């Protein structure tokens, strides 16, 4: 009785002189707390987000339920001499618990009940599915009553019986009647849930739908890296930092955007690494940092061009080092020559000289025009191993051993021509310091600076003669640097004013001289000191800019200048999105069903949406404004998507939809026509009797109609051109704000019809998978609920460290979610039995780009010629696409999908221009997988489970398979000559297994896929391989490309780095004070850097998240700007421009410079969001202010290093050079019939 | 001399990134309960601000701490025992919801349930989650002024710019923020147990855990105001007080708290710190408060000392916790490196959860600057960080020991890189702060390798000394509700038995 | 009324004693977490320093004067205070408490029933008690005037005989108050209701007034238990 324990006793004794009591008192209560930390049991499992964390975390289930999680610090252990890698984690991740049972968690398939209650009302009537979806969507009222309720209410319960069949009746329907191109998917970084996108990517697939691209239409991609190294993205792990000793974070905000990596950034200090944070803003990465730089946004090239003098200057001219110069000597393309094109007084650099120029063709039989050429210290001329020309064609010359490339003898290539030239001639660089608006400094020289050049005349094959010079001598004039020949516009001193000085740069970016010199010096030296290990971290703060290859080839020339690529604890540390699935080839057959198929069906998103969603009919942009001043501007005519229309065509770029006929129909009316299905297109494009879809985007038969949409956010998120996508795509009420070409009675592109009044509403049919009613969800048809992380099986690897683990069901999927890969299958299902009678075994014709990594990136040497224009002919795989035939089996579709298909044993796997025997993988998966019974695929492996798929990526990897990695490296030792085997020798019996990395987290398999070392001694940095294994980099030169040479590099400007100030958009002087609500209105930059408090917009809705940040949407303001709007803290404003319009609350600051605004990224459009007074409609989201415009250099093609790629190149989603009007709001209106509103007074 | 032992908790502020996932994890095995939905056992501000709740550093407002009287004795800042008596029926002094927040949730299911032909698209719009009624803004939150949110001449109300001309740093250039992650201090002398009426806050013998008692808590809320660091919240639902448990189910078998091991920036120390409990009141009644830093770590006892060593075992500490103590990150950087200092020592407190201070980047300079005493590294003196502000934050106003714990973590850096960039030894810089060679490795080590096993060094509570572990081994955890829990007499007014007891007596002796 | 006249004053008075002492007792034992004062203050500080106080000085007067007055036999000192002594003081003194009670008790239910935070947290049993107590406090304070019509402590004899029967366990306590004003009936009633509804109300913070703080050491360590 705790009463009758009230009745001296329980005292001991006093201590500290009677201030303190000892009682011996009862504390059994403490069980209270005890028995909430108890749990049933904990379960390893990882998140599906993409922010390149891929950090393991410890369930908890209690009470049969999951209630809380902690991360797993079990991680295998790194060196002795670095920091380990537990705990990670970040606090988004921490909160994911919350979603599971929360108030907006989906539940049940929903569908937009008008849709519902005609597709019921159609079933009574058409007895066949397809038919009754006919009955509706060729009916113009009813399509259009459903579409315009979208975005507007209405969700009724349905069940995967219903959904299912208008799924699959829908796609039959939409691939008989227009091609299955017509059909499409969009899901992201396929690493943070490997299975869980190869569901959708491969049901897609098999149907030949359009898969759709993600790390450039994020704008992820840095078009800079297949540009300088032909490689997508590979970057050194973040434990690699810690081997650094000099650091630079350039728009890197690392402890927000790389939390669980940031530990090794705030630890590689105590080691004495100097940190130095470059941000405009103070940004939390500066509270880490030593020194804390500001240039003015936008301008950060400017202050890299400066430090690249610096370097130069001191450490290749004055005192050179021997370090740096063998680096470049070796590594670069600067020794290459350079032809010299006659201008009017002048000359201009044209393209690189090739082997197939000089008389006999310097022994060059193979490829000769695609091999470059250099000189030699002994004054003669060599085309050196490594060029692109020897990857092909030939064997064992595709290395970076100093020899020549016809002899076979050890050469040694002369870097400068200065010193044995035959003459000086004046070459013109161009030069937009000095264009720009008003919000950025600019300066005034010449749009086209004349340098004095040492040149050589060469007695060319076929008689002509002309003058050439070194990319390294083209380098040091565009750098401003006086070499001795009295150049006026060289520099004479670093205050000297000219061509990217320091004293040039402070008055561009803001940034003091003294500093710009005192930190380029201290970074070069650095790297002198330890062989290149001198680093710079960067991010979206330059990646996300218009010019963004300008901003990074800044960086990457600075870090090739120190020789610092490709040294452990140097380089390039590019870091965004999760994009780095290492096991590669062991994923690409299972998300695209290769082991059945080939090709698939992939598709650049930035194109593929400017150019359905329209948004290219609003197009302020002109090419001819982005032009070289030394550029033919005849010769570029055009909007800018007719550039991509005609890269299309020239097989550049992908296309979807492909053609302008039904792809399905092309094979029967080649049989009639006496010819088969490839000559019969090719005679039909030269003719024009089936074009280009492309060319016709709103004929009524080259838009998509089916659209699938999982593991993305979309219409709330990514979406650039937020308020285009809800007119044109979607059909339904939108906030644009500007008048479209016709009504502004602009030029009309010359490739693509015109019309008036554009198509809307496109999409017949969006459906969306996703565990919490997202923005994108609200304006779907149909909601399928799907499993969250903590509810399904499937895997994760990241960028930031070499583990792979996955993700598990703690317990089954709660209300009727099922995983992604589950509500695929039951789709294929469904689609197997309804398309019976539309659709059999059907004879596909699909075009496919010229591949980089292929032998036919090798199309266009010299020049660029369309065939449209008679320029050559129409030769498919060169001078245009490659035109594949492709077989679909469509009712074979689900046993297909749930089975490991044929051509892996028949043809094998392989990639990036790579190939191997994967018979005894297939033997193995056969016995853990089980195999098919009967049916079409009887005795292959299976596929039922996401662990079978799971099981079959691990097993064919080479990252996860040491067996695969030899045969993998045998099979790159014959393009080089040099055995690679040895870096996965002694790891050829580890196989890595689903359930073993449930136990513990694996560390991967060095492989030939990547170009760093997975290793206990070296840590994994990037382009290690090619440094230490002289692997050449798949560029033109073989070597890191400082100068570009492609006809359109060259006419854009960018053969070689240059500053580019921010791009104007015009988007705001048309509507700013058109529709005043009494309250000042001020023109700011916009910029949207990722969030604290979730990634991207998932968490966004999480009340954990929203109650640590500003309870919903957001946007930061200086102090200075909002005091001059008259906003206080926390009011409501309104941001809007041509584009759209926002509402939020202002979070008033004094680390916001003045000029900028920023509304962290994805926020979305659900929670906490009141009505515009600009729209009159609910207020919109921060991508209701942006719009895509494309840039020409990302379209190019057929090129070597620049030859297309599924993500690896394609136009890019930029969005920092947007600017926007800014005003406090008036009117406070919910639009919800509740009362409750506002008004903010003054 | 009696001696106790505890786990203490030492931050690395300098590694600290602000990133709030020691605060999610508390909240979600601890406070996600209605009632205590705004409570954060752990939190993290921005500074320069006021933190949460709003201004909880102003003692002159929330009269939290003690005071020491002209007589020399100590007294609790909310009035003696007959005052704060006085105050009972209405506490003048007690924190109100708004000044912490005001809980908050949003109307999900209307994104849901939005009827057919909504004139705009539907939105989820806030609501109380104290009155369930609909809010027409949210004006508030546990971390509002989180990275300089909030105009300038606001935040630096913060009570630490105190004697400090802070006009200067309002100005672009000079900007400078930093994070203070914060729980409960788990004091030696806690202001709490000393202003509870009922005597129901009580400092656990075997590891100095400060628990709120939730049967004996009788509502009286006047600890609240006693806490100077205002780190116990009020169940408005239960009536109650809670606070940080120092997730004690954890540690009472060796294991890390969850804000400790859950840590992204691995920035906490968790160590056994052995202490002599009759000198608590004489060190916290130290006439000048600049005495107490020093005072408290007097208090603290050398783990490898013989003479500590057998007065320990005599005075009842485990053998595994004297070891754990001689192994102790904790006394590694509050005795040995002076690297750790107190939070707010002047609340006359004890706190046991102390801190490193922050380096940060060098001021704003008339040019790029010149090689200091550390080179390209920086100096002390360059820090942009006013050291003033730390001081009034951890040393009771006095520079002294930041600029000492500074200056050793830039001296550790220079020997560092001499050694791993110049492949050189320099004891340059550790000479001028009295560190030798060894230290700085060991500092490196424990600092910057962070070896999980090196950060937290917890022994176990030892639950089974003076308890009867084996009947509790087999029935603990069957709550079918037995009513003999919680009390040592053995008569209870339902005729029942314990589950996890033995009844059956042996009479074979 | 001779039968509600015994069961009132005769039964019901041991009725909601033992309901109060064991419900009191069951309640410490097996409720304890629920033992609380359930303060209210946080969630709406307005007002409450003056209502709180107000009403918790003067009721505590009250039952000052209603414990001495009562339950002190009278010959103990009933040459320095007779019972019409003890009546002018609790018509006074006990008054004035009374008054002070009444604003505090009607401030606190204004705010209980009106102050949204406060009515959206509040019990049944919060608002039942609060009211009861109010009401007991006004039918209190109309006892005075009819108190002024026997200024010889006649009144106030019949009610301290009825009280000290009660307590002593003697029965026929009832008789003692053959003829007392009504008014003094509804307020006996509704007293010890009062003592029936405590165990099942925030009354029992009143058995836990902290006496012991005011000497108990400042520091408290419990050792292992
Ligand atoms: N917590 C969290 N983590 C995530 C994500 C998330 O949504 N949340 N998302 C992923 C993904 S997909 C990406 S693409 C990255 O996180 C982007 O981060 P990053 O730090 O590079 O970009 P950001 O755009 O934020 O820019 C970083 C900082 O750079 C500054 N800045 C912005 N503009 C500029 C500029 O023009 N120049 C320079 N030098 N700096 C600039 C700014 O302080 C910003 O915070 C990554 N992990
Ligand atoms: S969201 Fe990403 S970074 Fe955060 S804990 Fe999860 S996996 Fe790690
Ligand atoms: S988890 Fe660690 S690094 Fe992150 S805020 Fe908390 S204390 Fe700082
Ligand atoms: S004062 Fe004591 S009674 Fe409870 S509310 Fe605080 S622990
Ligand atoms: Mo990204």
């Amino acid at each position: 009785s705790k009463f009758l324990d009230r009745f001296f006793k329980q005292k001991g004794e006093t201590f500290a002189d009677g201030h303190g009591q000892l009682l011996n008192t009862n504390r059994d209560w403490e069980d209270g707390y005890r028995q909430r930390w108890q749990h049933d049991k904990i379960v390893r499992s990882t998140h599906g987000v993409n922010c390149t964390g891929s950090c393991s975390w410890k369930i908890y289930v209690k009470n049969g339920l999951v209630t809380w999680e902690t991360q797993q610090t079990d991680y295998p252990r790194t060196r002795p001499d670095l920091p380990n890698h537990e705990p990670r984690g970040c606090p988004s991740g921490a909160s994911y618990s919350w979603y599971l049972y929360s108030a907006n968690r989906l539940k049940y398939p929903m569908m937009r009940k008008r849709l519902m209650k005609m597709w019921r009302e159609a079933k009574a009537l058409h007895s066949d599915p397809v038919e009754a979806w006919a009955s509706i969507i060729e009916d113009a009222d009813k399509a259009k009553s459903f579409k315009q309720a979208r975005g507007r209410g209405g969700f009724v319960r349905s069940s995967w019986q219903e959904v299912n069949e208008l799924i699959a009746a829908s796609n039959v329907y939409t691939i008989k009647n227009y091609g299955p191109d017509r059909v499409a998917g969009f899901s992201p970084i396929p690493a943070m849930s490997m299975v869980s996108y190869a569901s959708g990517a491969r049901y897609l697939s098999l149907i030949g739908g359009t898969c759709l691209s993600f790390y450039d239409w994020y704008c992820d991609l840095p078009p800079a890296s297949p540009q300088t190294w032909g490689e997508q993205t590979d970057v050194p792990e973040s434990a690699d930092w810690y081997n650094s000793s000099y650091i630079i974070a350039w728009g890197s905000n690392v402890p927000q955007t790389r939390t669980p990596d940031a530990h090794f950034f705030t630890e590689v200090r105590y080691k004495g690494t100097k940190t130095v944070a470059v941000t405009p803003d103070y940004a939390e990465i500066a509270k880490l940092c030593d020194l804390w730089l500001a240039p003015k946004q936008g301008t950060d090239a400017a202050m890299a061009l400066a430090m690249g003098h610096v370097m130069l200057r001191e450490f290749h001219l004055d005192n050179p080092s021997q370090y740096f110069t063998d680096y470049v000597r070796r590594y670069t393309d600067m020794p290459m020559l350079v032809m010299l094109e006659e201008r009017d007084g002048y000359y201009a650099a044209g393209r690189m000289l090739r082997a197939a120029d000089l008389v006999d063709a310097l022994g060059q039989e193979n490829n000769p025009e695609w091999k470059t050429v250099a000189f030699n210290t002994n004054g003669e001329m060599v085309a050196p191993n490594g060029s692109i020309g020897f990857r092909w064609g030939e064997k064992g010359k595709w290395n970076l051993e100093q020899r020549d490339g016809k002899t076979g003898e050890e050469t040694e290539l002369q870097l400068s021509l200065l010193g044995s030239q035959d003459e000086i001639a004046e070459v013109g660089f161009p030069y937009f310091g000095g264009d720009g608006t008003e919000h950025f400094n600019k300066v005034e020289l010449e749009n086209v600076l004349l340098h004095k050049l040492p040149v050589k005349r060469l007695q060319l094959a076929d008689g002509s003669t002309a003058l050439v010079t070194t990319v390294y001598d083209l380098t040091l004039a565009n750098y401003g640097l006086e070499r001795g020949l009295n150049d006026v516009n060289c520099a004479t001193s670093y205050d000297d004013v000219k061509a990217y000085t320091p004293a040039w740069a402070e008055q561009i970016t803001g940034v003091s001289r003294s500093q710009i010199i005192r930190i380029a010096r201290e970074f070069a030296d650095n790297a002198d000191k330890t062989h290149g290990r001198s680093m710079i971290i960067v991010g979206a703060g330059l990646n996300h800019w218009y010019h963004l290859d300008m901003n990074y080839r800044g960086l990457i020339n600075m870090l090739i200048f120190c020789g610092c690529v490709g040294q452990s604890g140097g380089g390039w540390a590019h870091y965004v999105g999760q994009e780095k699935l290492r096991p590669q080839t062991g994923w690409q057959p299972l998300a695209f069903a290769l082991d059945w198929q080939r090709p698939a069906r992939h598709m650049n998103s930035t194109s593929y949406f400017y150019n359905h969603s329209s948004q290219w009919r609003y197009e302020t942009v002109t090419a001819e404004e982005l032009l070289s001043p030394m550029a033919d501007k005849s010769r570029y005519t055009g909007h800018l998507i007719d550039f991509n229309v005609r890269a299309e065509r020239m097989g550049w770029l992908p296309s979807a939809p492909q053609l302008g006929t039904n792809p399905l129909t092309i094979a029967g009316e080649a049989e009639k026509a006496g010819m088969n299905p490839v000559d019969y297109t090719v005679k039909s494009l030269k003719e024009g009797s089936i074009r280009f879809a492309a060319e016709q985007p709103e004929n009524g038969k080259n838009h998509p109609r089916n659209l699938f949409i999982w593991r993305s956010n979309l219409l709330g998120s990514s979406g650039k051109g937020h308020e285009f996508m809800l007119k044109y795509l979607l059909g339904t009420e939108h906030g644009i704000q500007g008048k479209d070409l016709g009504q502004q009675g602009g030029v009309k592109p010359e490739e693509v019809d015109w019309q008036d009044n554009g198509l809307e509403g496109k999409l017949d049919l969006v459906v969306t998978l996703d565990f919490r009613l997202s923005s994108t969800c609200l304006y779907s048809d149909i909601i399928l609920p799907t499993a969250t992380w903590y509810e399904k099986d499937d895997m994760n690897t990241s960028d930031m460290h070499p583990f792979i683990h996955p993700l598990s069901a703690a317990v089954d999927p709660a209300w009727e979610a099922k995983s992604d890969w589950e509500i695929y299958k039951a789709i294929a299902k469904k689609f197997s039995e309804v398309c019976v009678g539309h659709l059999g075994k059907e004879t596909d014709i699909v075009t496919l780009p010229i591949q980089h990594d292929s032998a036919a990136e090798l199309a266009q040497p010299l020049d660029v010629k369309d065939w449209k224009k008679g320029e050559c002919d129409l030769i498919p795989g060169k001078t245009a696409p490659h035109i594949m035939v492709v077989e679909r089996d469509y009712p074979a579709t689900y046993e297909r999908f749930t089975s490991i298909g044929p051509l892996m044993e028949k043809i094998g796997n392989g990639g990036k221009g790579i190939a191997w025997n994967t018979q005894s993988e297939m033997d193995l998966l056969r016995k853990l997988n089980y195999t098919k019974a009967e049916g079409p695929a009887k005795g292959q492996p299976m596929l039922n489970t996401a662990i079978d798929a799971a099981e079959m990526i691990l097993t064919l990897a080479p990252e996860t398979n040491g067996q695969v990695a030899v045969k993998a490296w045998a099979a790159l030792s014959e393009f080089t000559g040099r055995d690679h085997t040895h870096l996965a020798l002694n790891k050829e019996d580890e196989k890595i297994r689903f359930r073993d990395i449930q136990a513990q987290p694996r560390k991967i398999i060095s492989s030939p896929t990547w170009s760093g070392l997975e290793d206990e001694h070296v840590s994994y940095n990037a382009g290690y391989t090619n440094v230490h294994e002289l692997i050449p980099w798949r560029t033109l030169s073989g070597r890191q490309q400082l100068y570009q040479d492609h006809q359109w590099m060259r006419d854009f400007g960018e053969s070689l780095l240059v500053y580019r100030p921010p791009i104007d958009t015009r988007s705001v002087k048309e509507v700013i004070g058109q529709k005043s609500n009494g309250n000042q209105e001020k023109a700011l930059n916009f910029l949207t850097p990722h969030q604290k408090w979730g990634i991207h917009s998932t968490y966004s809705d999480n009340l954990l998240m929203l109650t640590l940040g500003r309870g919903g949407p957001v946007v930061w303001l200086s102090e200075a700007d909002a005091k001059d709007l008259g906003i206080a803290d926390n009011d409501w404003i309104e941001v809007f421009n041509s584009n759209g319009a926002l509402t939020a609350r202002a979070v008033v600051s004094q680390r916001v410079p003045a000029g900028m605004t920023m509304m962290y990224h994805a926020q979305e459009r659900i929670v906490n969001l009141p009505g515009s007074e600009i729209t009159q409609q609910r207020g919109g989201i921060h991508n209701s202010v942006t719009r895509i415009t494309p840039k020409p250099t990302h379209m190019i093609g057929g090129y070597a290093h620049l030859a297309y790629g599924f993500n690896y190149y394609g136009t890019v989603g930029s969005n920092r050079d947007e600017f926007v009007v800014v005003r406090k709001m008036k009117n406070i209106d919910w639009l919800d019939g509740e009362g409750n509103d506002q008004v903010q007074e003054s | 001399m009696k001696i106790r032992s505890q786990v203490g908790m030492v931050l690395n502020l300098d590694k600290c990134i602000g990133c709030h996932t020691c605060s999610v994890t508390c909240k979600n095995v601890w406070t996600s309960r209605e009632g205590v939905e705004y409570a954060w056992f752990n939190n993290v501000e921005t500074k320069p601000g006021q933190g949460f709740p709003t201004d909880w550093e102003n003692q002159e407002k929330y009269k939290g701490g003690w005071i020491r009287k002209i007589n020399g004795k100590l007294q609790p800042r909310m009035g003696n025992r007959a005052m704060l008596l006085g105050k009972i029926f209405a506490n003048p002094h007690l924190p109100g919801i708004d000044d912490y927040y005001e809980p908050f949730d949003f109307d999900y299911q209307n994104l849901h349930t939005a009827p057919e032909g909504s004139k705009s698209q539907p939105i989820a719009r806030p609501r109380s989650l104290i009155t369930g009624e609909r809010m027409a803004k949210i004006e508030k939150g546990p971390n509002w002024e989180d990275d300089l949110g909030g105009e300038f001449d606001k935040l630096a109300k913060d009570k630490n710019f105190d004697n400090i001309q802070k006009a200067m740093y309002s100005q672009f250039e000079n900007t400078f923020m930093m994070y203070l992650p914060r729980l409960c201090e788990h004091c030696l002398n806690p202001a709490c147990v000393a202003t509870c009426p009922s005597g129901a806050i009580y400092k656990r013998e075997e590891d100095g855990i400060v628990l709120i008692d939730q049967d004996k808590c009788r509502g009286w809320r006047m600890c609240i105001t006693g806490c100077p660091y205002k780190k116990i919240y009020f169940n408005w639902k239960s009536g109650k007080s809670e606070k940080c448990i120092f997730c004690y189910p954890r540690i009472e078998a060796g294991q890390p708290t969850v804000c400790s091991e859950t840590c992204v920036g691995r920035i906490r120390y968790l160590g056994v710190l052995l202490y002599d409990a009759d000198a608590i009141e004489r060190a916290a009644s130290t006439e000048n408060e600049k005495d107490l830093y020093q005072r408290q770590l007097d208090v603290f006892l050398d783990p490898n000392d013989p003479k500590v060593i057998e007065q320990a075992i005599k005075d009842g500490i485990p053998l595994s916790v004297i070891e754990a103590a001689q192994q102790s990150p904790v006394y590694k950087m509050a005795m040995e490196w002076k690297l750790a200092l107190p939070l707010h020592p002047e609340y006359r407190t004890l706190p046991m959860v102390w801190y490193v201070p922050p380096l940060s980047p060098i001021q704003s300079a008339a040019d790029a600057g010149e090689l200091g005493s550390n080179g390209i590294l920086p100096d002390v003196e360059s820090l942009r960080i006013p050291v003033q502000y730390l001081a009034n934050l951890l040393t009771a106003g006095d520079t002294k020991p930041v600029l000492r714990a500074l200056k050793r973590m830039l001296a550790m850096r220079h020997y560092k890189r001499a050694e791993t960039v110049d492949g050189k030894v320099d004891t340059r810089a550790l000479e001028e702060v009295g560190l030798t060679e060894a230290q700085a490795q060991e500092m490196y080590r424990y600092l910057a390798i962070a070896n999980y096993e090196d950060r937290f060094v917890v022994p176990s509570s030892h639950r089974e000394l003076a308890r009867e572990a084996f009947p509790e081994k087999n029935g603990c955890g069957f709550t079918f509700g037995d009513g003999c829990h919680g009390s040592d007499t053995k008569f209870n007014l339902f005729n029942s038995r314990r589950i996890d007891a033995i009844d059956v007596t042996s009479k074979t002796e | 009324m001779q039968f509600l006249n015994m069961f009132f004053f005769d039964i019901y008075p041991y009725i909601a004693g033992a309901v109060f002492l064991i419900g009191s007792w069951l309640r410490y034992d097996y409720g304890q977490y629920t033992w609380r004062a359930a303060s209210s203050q946080m969630l709406d500080r307005k007002g409450m320093n003056l209502a709180s106080n107000l009403f918790h000085i003067g009721i505590l007067g009250i039952f000052v004067g209603h414990f001495f007055g009562m339950l002190t036999p009278h010959w103990m000192y009933e040459a320095w205070l007779p019972i019409e002594v003890k009546q002018k003081m609790a018509m006074f003194a006990g008054g004035a408490s009374g008054v002070l009670c009444l604003i505090g008790g009607v401030l606190l239910l204004k705010r209980r029933l009106f102050s949204p935070r406060v009515r959206a947290t509040t019990t049944g049993a919060d608002i039942l008690i609060l009211s009861l107590l109010v009401i007991q406090c006004a039918l209190g304070l109309l006892t005075i005037p009819f108190s002024a019509q026997h200024m010889d402590g006649s009144e106030m004899m019949k009610l301290v005989g009825w009280a000290q029967s009660v307590v002593t366990f003697h029965g026929g306590a009832s008789q003692h108050l053959d003829g007392v004003a009504f008014i003094f009936r509804l307020h006996l009633v509704l007293g010890m209701t009062l003592f029936l509804l405590f165990p099942f109300s925030r009354l029992i913070h009143i058995w836990s007034v902290p006496v012991e703080y005011l000497t108990r050491k400042y520091q408290l360590v419990r050792a292992r238990h």
